[PDB]
């Protein structure tokens, strides 16, 4: 069944094929789009792709968008992707969390443009090509597979660079401690409030979000006698028993 | 031969000898160490790792008045069932700067010295089997791990083991003892008659 | 010690039904005594008139050889009638509610005088008790007619307690007045008067029989079907005093039969000759003594356990057969003298026998190590094992009981064959000795068997298969011309528990070499003869001495049996198994010079390992670094004896090729507080390490891969140190500024974040930290269980070639399998890799998890742990198993001393791979049961799944890896550049992990990561099987959160795209994918 060209709620069919395989006897792969905006820095005119092909590189969505500017004369800044965590290997950031320096929804991907007319334009376009898909299968501009799965990936048992990884501890390792010497200059000056108040700051403490977190984590003698009221409550004890 | 034979008049023996010459250098041309023979094959006898002990003449050379002597001692059994008693000696340095020619240590220094070698030095053993132990201690660095930790209480110069003693062993365990050393077995000659 | 005891009621509330089926089978017993009261009698008569009565009936009589003849038998009959009472289980209320039938019993005494006083001649006592038998036997069946039950009762021919020379009458219910229910047998012993005898000719040395041996089983034998009454009289005198009694009957017959130690016989190659009526015997002695002083080990009034605890303990300690026994009287004490019999002894001075010569003397050595064990596994109060020691059945399997079983074929042919096939003497005084062939070559059969390994086994069992105790009236006897033979058996299994220190001793020496042979000398060449040779050794030492030849297939005990019975029993016979050469050939062979024959117990690959990482380790500590090393130390499988393709030098494609190991430096405090820039300056470290190397040390080949098991930290870059051995090596260091950089990162993480960086943190920990001293512990237990290397690596190609092994950490593999060795109980220690690897898989079917942990000390025989720390693991299994009760996400609780948490190896397993491993488990246990142990079964077992299992991705490489993965059926080298190691190995693993990794919600991926210890003789054949999650079963309308590949043909409903998602796992494997299939 292939006339359905449009969702419930704002989505889009985009359907291509898969390539020669020497064991399958029309292989087709989706691609569902939404176009969304906000007013933020890179959430405001991009669109929603949910089902992204297995690793889709930046290279091959840039042939896509430029063979839709071969074809069908669209306008695409498309030099970017967003949000494309494949695999899950970025779902957290353990370098934000555990420190503070050097820093400060599944299967979905982020496609931005610069230009309104940009994502009206492309829009409709994908549409129209939904919408031709959805009448006729046969000739659709398809994937190209100069193959970047075998090259862009296949590092797995590839050994690491000398002077590549060399240089990459070298400048890593010089800009942080840079900047812990900057942490560490801050909170050993003379923290002043702006009213008078003066920070305590211990001898070795070398940051102040330390300081604040030591807070979060770190978030009456006797008597029973000697007194005139205490020993006649007493008495009256040893007289209750 | 019978009645008393040899393989079982050894197995009994420790040897001393220096850790110079079962390694080859001069750095430890003190610390004498003993061997156990375990198990006699072909001519040969296999030993095991039996204590360590410094010649008398190294801790002479290393005692000086005007400083203290911290030693500690702890009774721990190992990840096999061996129990040691392992000591520990350790002299209060005085910083460079210092012009005071005293460098004493104020008593609940050495309590708090003393504790956090026995707690780390407990913490090296048991966590540890005899040989892994034994190789920990030849390169010295059991005494580094000790500075380390202590640094930030008094400087103490030259920390030392200076003396392990096997208390009880467990059991034999001739494919222990073997994995410790090599394999081996023989077919051996056969009479010509 | 509190349970216990309600242990004991619900046993016995579980095993009485004593209302119901009891007072039909009394009534149906008032109808047979009513019976044999007005049978006819039969006056003086004699033998040429017998044959005439007997000639032609419905009824033979049975005998023992030979079929006594009128000349020397000038014998006589006289039919008077002896009164009626019950005994045994029945008369001590000690009825089991057995399926396959327990028995019952009849008193048949006889008269004082209608038997002359002259027992003490060849047989014809017991004759005149088989003719005596054979007319109740006719004239029973014409009562039978007469009272019309013809329809559904059977009267047989049988053997009272498997001997060949005691025929038995027993009833069997078979297919108001019909019965088929309860307890089938009833069976009818005879007894003798109390006095036919001269008492100084009981004591089982003596002899009158034809041409002076004794005779035990024959004065055994008429004291036996003598006395069947005065046990019975002091019995219940012991009980009228005792009333713990009755209790200790029944659960310690439960506890020989659990253990199947029954008192059938044992002379005559049966498991057993020690039971009910034995055991409440020397309990009523050990009351009324068990000391030299008179020392009552029991009293007559406490509680049963504690007088099952006391024989248990006193038959564990008290050597009975090999030095000295303790006699007890009846009409009483019991001394210890130190005479030894050589035979299982207690002794009499009412009745005068020798009671446990039913019992033989192996039968007894090895139940004195199961009482042995039992009070072992009774006297510790740290863990709950009344299953153990009670409930469980350890017989039922053939296999999980003794370590090897031997098919000796005895194609013999008859008795006038029997004189040139046997290689024994037969004659006169052997006949006389043992009554017939089955114990006499039983006995010789054990005893060549002993002389033949020595110390090598620890104990060894005869069992005649195929034996039957019963017998038509058709034949005299059992006439079985069965595989060969006319005796009762048809094959020979000998069964042998070993000792696994010295199975492969390749040299089994016998004496000294002196100037005159000693008598050993003399019987050791010839027992062993052209094997048997004089050797000098390199100590110089002159001995007799023969040696083997050890090769991966053949255990050396095999040849030993094989030249021990084609020398000294016969000649033609074959012995047979191929069991333990399935199970040993299927471990892999590696590529060694002269590596088949080396042995299966041999760790020299190993050992070389070792050796290469002790040189490298030794250039380590001599370079210098900015901080001293603190401990650079192995934490490998292949250094823990783990390793599948146990290691050959210069083999890239074996997955535990490359073994890590960590290194740690003294604790600067100027670690970066960060976890990035902790990474990148532990491979600073490790860079100013590997330029140091390939400065000075030149042979040495390095280089640096990228270590991405643990997630969300992606600079973790460990090198590769290439040996010029042939040997590779995971370099990692450890910092102490890991575990608590981790932690507070579980601490400020975000709210919903906590358990996903907590198993982040457990992947750290089974990493780093807990496999250190998990590497250290199973090194030095594998020493003290010589058995566990073989059977892990059999246990872990079990897992490969089912192709669970991408979920199933190596480490938990390794703690399931240890778990029967550290806690054997109730069976022994694994003494074959047959044994082992079927006791684990026995373990893995009948181990629940939902109330169940697998909590286990690693400890040699003979760092525990304790009373507080075995509560405080049953606790937190408690504690997991209220947080979540069915096994949602947590299914194994394994844990141990190095890991009380349990989650540790446990986790990120699916609830389908797991409930596969249990299932498969319980396929084989109960397959195992069904077919038996063949050599097809054993096929079917390693047959790879063919199950439930939905994809089919086959997958095959350019070249086949078993040459560059060495395991023969020639690398000896690096390459130039270290980028060539990549098109050596295989990609399939990490592709199934990044695709499992991608798709882990949808539906979860397996393949086999060894990829030709199972595929195949190239080593191509590997497959990758797909399973649906639960929740896709349907057609889910499109939300957020559902993390799918998405192939919707309406609006509302979406389907998987099932097309496209196996088009693109063949484009990630382009090259080596090759064929799709669904179930």
């Amino acid at each position: 069944i292939e006339d359905i060209s449009a969702m419930k709620n704002g989505f889009i069919v985009v359907p291509f094929k898969l390539p020669d395989h020497k064991a399958l006897p029309a292989s087709l792969h989706f691609m569902f789009a939404k176009r969304h905006q906000s007013s933020n820095s890179n959430e405001s005119d991009c669109l929603f792709l949910v089902n992204l092909p297995l690793l889709s590189n930046i290279e091959h969505m840039k042939k896509f968008v430029g063979q839709l500017c071969g074809k069908y004369d669209t306008v695409s800044h498309v030099e970017e992707l967003l949000y494309n965590d494949e695999f899950g290997l970025h779902e957290v950031d353990l370098s934000a969390l555990t420190s503070d320096l050097m820093s400060s929804p599944r299967n979905t991907a982020l496609l931005k443009f610069v230009d309104a007319a940009s994502i009206n334009n492309c829009w409709n376009a994908l549409k129209k090509y939904s919408n031709l898909h959805a009448k006729h299968p046969n000739e659709l501009f398809e994937w190209t597979y100069t193959t970047p799965s075998f090259t862009t990936f296949v590092n797995f048992y590839k050994p690491l660079d000398i002077d590549y990884l060399k240089e990459d501890i070298h400048t890593h390792m010089a800009i942080f401690e840079q900047r812990e010497a900057q942490a560490q200059e801050d909170v050993q000056s003379s923290i002043v409030d702006e009213d008078g108040f003066t920070l305590v700051v211990g001898k070795n403490t070398k940051s102040l979000n330390s300081i604040r977190k030591k807070i979060l984590n770190k978030n009456k003698k006797a008597k029973k006698d000697f007194y005139r009221f205490q020993v006649r409550e007493r008495k009256k004890q040893e007289i209750n028993q | 031969t019978g009645l008393k034979s040899a393989s079982d008049a050894l197995k009994g023996r420790v040897v001393e000898v220096c850790l110079a010459d079962l390694q080859g250098s001069e750095d430890h041309s003190f610390r004498k160490i003993k061997l156990r023979v375990d198990e006699v094959q072909g001519k040969n006898l296999l030993t095991n790792f039996h204590g360590m002990d410094f010649t008398t003449d190294k801790l002479r050379s290393m005692v000086r008045k005007w400083q203290t002597l911290i030693e500690a001692n702890v009774t721990v059994k190992t990840s096999d069932d061996y129990v040691l008693r392992i000591f520990a000696i350790a002299f209060t340095r005085k910083q460079a700067n210092q012009v005071k020619r005293h460098s004493y240590a104020q008593s609940s220094h050495i309590r708090a010295i003393r504790k956090v070698i026995s707690e780390i030095l407990t913490k090296e053993v048991q966590g540890s089997t005899l040989a892994q132990l034994t190789s920990k201690l030849i390169p010295e660095v059991i005494n580094k791990e000790i500075e380390n930790a202590t640094k930030d209480i008094f400087p103490l110069q030259n920390i030392h083991v200076r003396k392990v003693k096997l208390l009880k062993q467990p059991k034999f365990d001739v494919g222990a003892l073997m994995a410790l050393h090599g394999e081996g077995s023989g077919e051996e000659k056969g009479k010509k008659v | 010690s509190n349970i216990f005891k309600l242990q004991i009621d619900e046993l016995l509330e579980q095993v009485k039904l004593k209302q119901k089926h009891v007072l039909k089978v009394e009534k149906f017993l008032h109808k047979l005594y009513d019976i044999l009261q007005e049978i006819p009698d039969w006056e003086e008569k004699s033998l040429a008139e017998v044959d005439s009565f007997f000639k032609n009936k419905i009824v033979s009589v049975p005998f023992v050889d030979p079929k006594p003849i009128p000349q020397n038998t000038n014998y006589k009959f006289n039919y008077k009638k002896p009164d009626i009472s019950l005994i045994g289980s029945f008369a001590l209320k000690a009825g089991i509610y057995q399926p396959n039938g327990s028995s019952i019993d009849t008193l048949l005494t006889m008269p004082k005088e209608l038997f002359e006083k002259k027992d003490f001649l060849n047989f014809r006592c017991l004759h005149k008790r088989s003719v005596y038998l054979a007319y109740l036997t006719h004239h029973l069946l014409i009562l039978l007619k007469k009272d019309k039950l013809d329809s559904f009762l059977q009267l047989e021919y049988s053997y009272f307690d498997n001997d060949p020379l005691l025929p038995i009458l027993r009833i069997s219910c078979s297919k108001d007045y019909n019965f088929y229910k309860t307890r089938f047998s009833i069976n009818l012993l005879i007894g003798f008067p109390y006095k036919v005898f001269e008492p100084k000719k009981l004591l089982p040395n003596r002899n009158c029989i034809r041409i002076l041996p004794a005779t035990p089983l024959y004065n055994f034998s008429v004291l036996s079907s003598s006395t069947h009454e005065n046990y019975l009289k002091y019995l219940y005198k012991t009980k009228k005093q005792t009333e713990s009694f009755v209790e200790a009957t029944v659960l310690g017959r439960l506890w020989l039969q659990q253990r199947g130690f029954s008192s059938n016989m044992s002379h005559s190659g049966s498991l057993g000759g020690f039971g009910t009526f034995e055991f409440t015997i020397l309990m009523a002695a050990l009351l009324n003594g068990g000391g030299i002083n008179s020392n009552k080990i029991l009293l007559h009034g406490f509680s049963s356990y504690q007088l099952f605890k006391g024989v248990i303990k006193y038959l564990a300690t008290m050597d009975l057969c090999h030095d000295g026994h303790l006699q007890f009287h009846s009409n009483p004490a019991s001394k210890y003298i130190d005479e030894g019999f050589q035979t299982p002894t207690l002794f009499d001075k009412s009745t005068k026998v020798n009671i446990l010569t039913k019992m033989t003397v192996s039968s007894y050595q090895i139940l004195k190590e199961y009482a042995g064990e039992t009070l072992r596994m009774l006297n510790n109060v740290v863990q709950d094992q009344f299953s153990n020691i009670f409930l469980t059945n350890i017989s039922r399997f053939d296999n999980l009981k003794y370590d090897l079983c031997y098919d000796v074929q005895l194609p013999l042919g008859k008795y006038n064959n029997l004189e040139t096939s046997l290689a024994a003497t037969f004659g006169s005084m052997e006949r006389v000795k043992f009554i017939t062939l089955e114990n006499f070559l039983a006995h010789k059969i054990t005893n060549v068997a002993r002389y033949a390994l020595g110390d090598r086994i620890k104990y060894i069992q005869i069992e005649m298969v195929g034996q039957k105790s019963d017998f038509p009236i058709t034949k005299r006897k059992v006439y079985s011309n069965t595989g060969g033979n006319h005796f009762n058996f048809d094959f020979v299994r000998v069964k042998l528990i070993v000792n696994p220190s010295e199975c492969d001793k390749l040299v089994t020496k016998g004496p000294a070499h002196s100037e005159t042979m000693s008598t050993e000398a003399a019987v050791f060449k010839n027992f062993w003869g052209i094997k048997s040779s004089l050797r000098r050794f390199k100590d110089g030492s002159i001995t007799h001495c023969c040696v083997w030849s050890t090769s991966s297939s053949e255990p050396i005990i095999s040849s030993i049996v094989n030249f021990a019975l084609q020398k000294h029993v016969s000649k033609k016979a074959q012995i047979s198994n191929e069991t333990i050469k399935k199970f040993h050939n299927f471990l892999p062979l590696p590529n060694l010079p002269s590596s088949a024959k080396t042995s299966v117990l041999n760790l020299s690959s190993f050992f070389n390992l070792k050796k290469s990482f002790d040189d490298l380790y030794k250039i380590i500590f001599q370079m210098k670094l900015p901080l001293s090393v603190k401990s650079i130390l192995p934490v490998g499988s292949a250094f823990r004896y783990t390793s599948l393709c146990q290691p050959v030098p210069f083999a890239y494609s074996d997955p535990d090729f490359f073994q890590d190991v960590i290194l740690e430096f003294e604790t600067s405090p100027k670690w970066p507080d960060e976890i990035t820039s902790l990474e990148k300056a532990k491979t600073a470290f490790l860079l100013k390490i590997q330029e140091e190397l390939s400065a000075n040390s030149s042979t040495y080949r390095s280089f640096f891969s990228r270590d991405e098991s643990i997630p969300y930290n992606l600079e973790i870059v460990t090198l590769n140190i290439l040996t010029p051995e042939g040997y590779g090596f995971k370099f990692r260091v450890l910092t102490e500024r890991d575990e608590i950089l981790y932690l507070r990162a579980i601490a400020n993480a975000r709210n919903e974040l906590k358990p996903e960086l907590e198993a982040t943190f457990l992947k750290f920990t089974a990493k780093y930290l807990a496999s250190v001293r998990h590497t250290r512990t199973l090194e030095n237990i594998s020493h003290s269980y010589q058995f566990y290397s073989p059977v892990v690596r059999l246990f872990k190609r079990w897992l490969d070639t089912h192709l669970l092994l991408g979920h199933i950490t190596d480490e938990l593999a390794e703690l399931i399998a240890i778990k029967p060795f550290v806690d054997p109980a109730p069976y022994f220690i694994p003494g074959s890799l047959e044994n082992g690897f079927l006791k684990v898989l026995k373990f893995i079917s009948q181990w629940n998890w939902k109330d169940d942990p697998l909590i286990l000390d690693l400890v040699k025989p003979e760092e525990r742990l304790t009373l507080a720390q075995y509560k405080g693991i049953q606790m937190n299994f408690t504690n997991l198993r209220n947080s979540d009760p069915n096994g949602t996400h947590l299914q194994f609780f394994v844990a141990s001393k190095n890991d009380p948490s349990g989650i540790l190896y446990s986790s990120g397993i699916p609830l389908p791979i797991a409930t596969r491993l249990t299932a498969l488990a319980k396929v084989a246990v109960n397959l195992l049961q069904t077919h038996g142990l063949n050599q097809q079964t054993i096929n079917l077992l390693f047959t790879p799944g063919l199950k439930d299992y939905d994809f089919v991705v086959d997958l095959r490489t350019p070249i086949g890896l078993k040459s560059s993965c060495g395991i023969l059926s020639a690398p000896s080298n690096f390459p130039e550049n270290l980028n060539d190691l990549s098109e050596k190995m295989d990609p399939t693993y990490q592709l199934v992990k990044y695709l499992n990794l991608k798709y882990k919600n949808s539906l979860i991926l397996s393949s086999r990561k060894y990829i030709g210890v199972n595929g195949g003789e190239k080593g191509d054949k590997n497959v990758i099987t797909g399973l649906i999650k639960p929740l896709f079963k349907g057609a889910h309308k499109f939300r957020v959160n559902l993390d799918c590949n998405v192939k919707p043909v309406d609006d509302e409903n979406v389907i998987l795209n099932k097309e496209a998602i196996f088009h693109e796992i063949a484009a990630f494997g382009n090259d080596m994918v090759i064929n799709f299939e669904t179930d």
